[PDB]
């Protein structure tokens, strides 16, 4: 299949530097503009330029035609985006992704990248800690709730499944708070039938790339 | 890339054909053809040989040239080279002199399969290249049904998208001298964008050889096209 | 250079209905443009392209019309799972196919009251200094809802932050949790923690506590 994966989310103060990547396979590299897109969270899509790897041709749109760098490996088939002097309004998602065609048609974006969150800040980087929301004795042959407080954490992002994915059904994880501490807190919940909570195993995975933080918690009555 | 031999060397039948194109279209007859490469030049010559046999095939490749009659025109001289068919190009960089870019096909030449010896049925699929300014990467795809003497492919992955086009459906005919020939629509959107035409080359038709013209916002852009098998 | 608006920039429909957003350029570009569907979390995936060809693999439902300067893209049964922000992107120019703004597809159901449940602080956090008061309403509509905290019957005020989830791809529902945040002091010194629910879809205020 035709893949592009991103790095991970990235931490960095203002002013520095930073370069992210994408690494595309599954096609001819050559053959296929690599396009990249930012996105503020909860705002729109905005096209930043494009570079086509077989001469490297870059592309930059107004807003950013100073401030980024595309480059490609084409030993590695990865595209690169390089910043010189981040700033905090800098802090947003980009995407990689492939400009495809077919013949005799407009061509669209797609496939994409996971996409990578750039945190723009001075502050340093925690690890969460991962507490059990466990189900109350007082249940109702009804349902039951139970959940992770994946507290104090920094910078974004947070990934959370429940038993290593098996369980997606009735699950709530909801938007991380900035809390005023400055650090980030989330929940993640599921309702269950109460009836198995004797009997079936709850575990929440909680992966914080960014401070290498991964934790698997048994969540019990 | 044996372009320094191609300009050097004289024809020996033991090199990989196409040995030899006639420049015609790529030079007329009150003028002269200035070629230069890897250290070597050489000067045609209307009605003159280019030693295509010391070219890689399926390659582009590429001359600096200079036209006169007095200089007219200078730039890069590009030959796309196959077995029984080879195309000349001319990306002018210097009109009377100052700077100008154009693209332009010169020649395309070889062994025309003849209308009146086609397949009788069967369908060929040709895989080759398109090419521009400033771009060589473009893929072709064509493919020929005999018993219905039509044709219809494709042009991917040029780096202007809008010269990825499709090349419609069209009737195999005998031009003037009873070669094969394929004339039709090329189409962006469902839009007629241009037009395309292919000569048949082989004894047995293995090649397709010929150009398109491509109707862009930013104007007319011309492409070089050659597939084989 | 090219602009690209889409309007309404949000809007609510019930399962079912036709739904219609439209994109607008700012100069003519022909049929070159795209119809993008996004979900939370996830990358757009393309619906629509030169205008109104189907993406294989996209319901028919879905469906893109216009030319020129005006576009439509076209819902004709909106379905739970089509809750996302929809995006227009032109593909004329020379590369640089800007987007439009979005439009957020939401879905209209019926009032569904939320079910409560509240989670004391673990003993684990406990230890760490601070107490944390877990309050949930699950699978709800519409989104609006009262969260109070007392302690002691004494009402909470300045230290709770409150977060919701985007609406649910299947049930359409909204679920909201309040967190209590206390000292361990301060959560030590009283007995009757408890969440109050205020909510259209409950006749009377739903209460949920518990003793320690
Ligand atoms: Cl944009």
């Amino acid at each position: 299949e035709v893949q592009l994966v991103q790095s991970g989310a990235e931490l960095k103060k203002p002013g520095e530097s930073l370069k992210i990547s994408c690494k595309a396979s599954g096609y001819t590299f050559t053959n296929y503009w690599v396009v990249w897109v930012r996105q503020m969270p909860g705002e729109g899509l905005e096209w930043m330029g494009s570079i086509h790897p077989r001469d490297s041709d870059a592309r930059y749109s107004l807003s950013f035609e100073g401030r980024v760098t595309f480059s490609v490996d084409k030993s590695t088939t990865t595209a690169y985006l390089q910043w010189s002097s981040l700033k905090v309004s800098d802090s947003a998602i980009y995407y990689c992704a492939r400009l495809s065609q077919v013949s005799g048609w407009s061509p669209w974006v797609g496939p994409w990248g996971q996409g990578t969150l750039v945190t723009v800040s001075s502050a340093s980087t925690k690890g969460p800690s991962v507490f059990p929301l466990a189900p109350s004795s007082k249940s109702t042959g009804g349902t039951a709730a139970l959940g992770c407080l994946v507290k104090d954490y920094f910078p974004e992002p947070v990934t959370v499944s429940w038993n290593s994915g098996a369980l997606t059904s009735g699950v709530h994880t909801f938007p991380a708070v900035l809390q005023s501490s400055g650090l980030y807190s989330l929940s993640s919940v599921v309702t269950v039938p109460s009836s198995s909570l004797g009997t079936q195993t709850y575990i929440c995975n909680v992966n914080h790339k960014p401070s290498n933080t991964k934790v698997d918690k048994k969540v019990e009555p | 890339a044996g372009l320094a031999d191609a300009l050097t060397a004289p024809l020996d039948h033991k090199d990989k054909g196409l040995q030899s194109l006639t420049l015609d279209q790529s030079v007329r007859k009150n003028e002269k053809l200035k070629l230069a490469a890897q250290g070597a030049e050489k000067t045609y010559g209307n009605g003159d040989s280019l030693n295509t046999g010391k070219l890689k095939n399926d390659k582009v490749s590429r001359f600096d040239f200079i036209r006169q009659i007095i200089t007219l025109e200078s730039g890069e001289f590009q030959v796309y080279k196959q077995s029984h068919s080879a195309l000349t190009a001319f990306q002018t960089e210097q009109i009377q002199m100052v700077a100008k870019r154009q693209f332009r096909i010169g020649d395309i030449a070889g062994e025309h399969t003849s209308f009146d010896k086609l397949p009788e049925g069967g369908r060929a699929t040709y895989r080759g290249t398109a090419f521009g300014s400033d771009d060589a990467g473009g893929k072709l795809t064509y493919t020929i049904d005999f018993a219905a003497k039509q044709g219809n492919g494709k042009i991917e992955h040029l780096k202007s998208p809008e010269l990825n086009v499709d090349l419609a459906a069209a009737d195999i005919k005998p031009d003037g001298k009873r070669h094969a020939v394929i004339s039709g629509s090329v189409l962006y959107n469902q839009a007629e964008k241009g037009s395309y035409s292919l000569g048949i080359f082989g004894g047995k038709a293995q090649e397709v050889a010929g150009s398109a013209e491509v109707k862009t916002v930013n104007g007319i852009r011309h492409i070089g096209l050659a597939a084989k098998q | 250079d090219i602009v690209m608006t889409q309007s309404p920039s949000s809007l609510s429909a019930s399962v079912g209905d036709r739904v219609t957003i439209t994109c607008r350029a700012s100069q003519s570009i022909s049929v070159s443009l795209n119809w993008y569907q996004q979900k939370p979390g996830k990358a757009p995936k393309v619906l629509i392209y030169a205008a109104s060809r189907l993406q294989s693999g996209i319901p028919s439902r879905f469906s893109g019309s216009g030319s020129g300067s005006h576009f439509t893209l076209t819902i004709s049964s909106l379905q739970p799972e089509d809750f996302a922000t929809y995006y227009c992107q032109e593909t004329y120019s020379d590369l640089m196919y800007t987007f439009g703004q979005g439009t957020k597809v939401e879905i209209k159901r019926t009032v569904a009251a939320p079910s409560v449940f509240i989670f004391p602080p673990s003993d684990e956090q406990l230890k760490s200094g601070t107490a944390s008061v877990v309050c949930l309403l699950n699978n709800f509509y519409p989104r609006e809802a009262k969260v109070q905290w007392k302690v002691d019957n004494a009402l909470q005020s300045g230290n709770s932050q409150e977060s919701v989830t985007e609406q649910d791809s299947k049930d359409s529902t909204y679920s909201l949790s309040s967190t209590l945040t206390l000292s361990k002091a301060d959560y030590e010194k009283h007995k009757v923690y408890a969440c109050e629910v205020t909510h259209q879809g409950l006749s009377s205020p739903v209460t949920k506590s518990f003793n320690r």
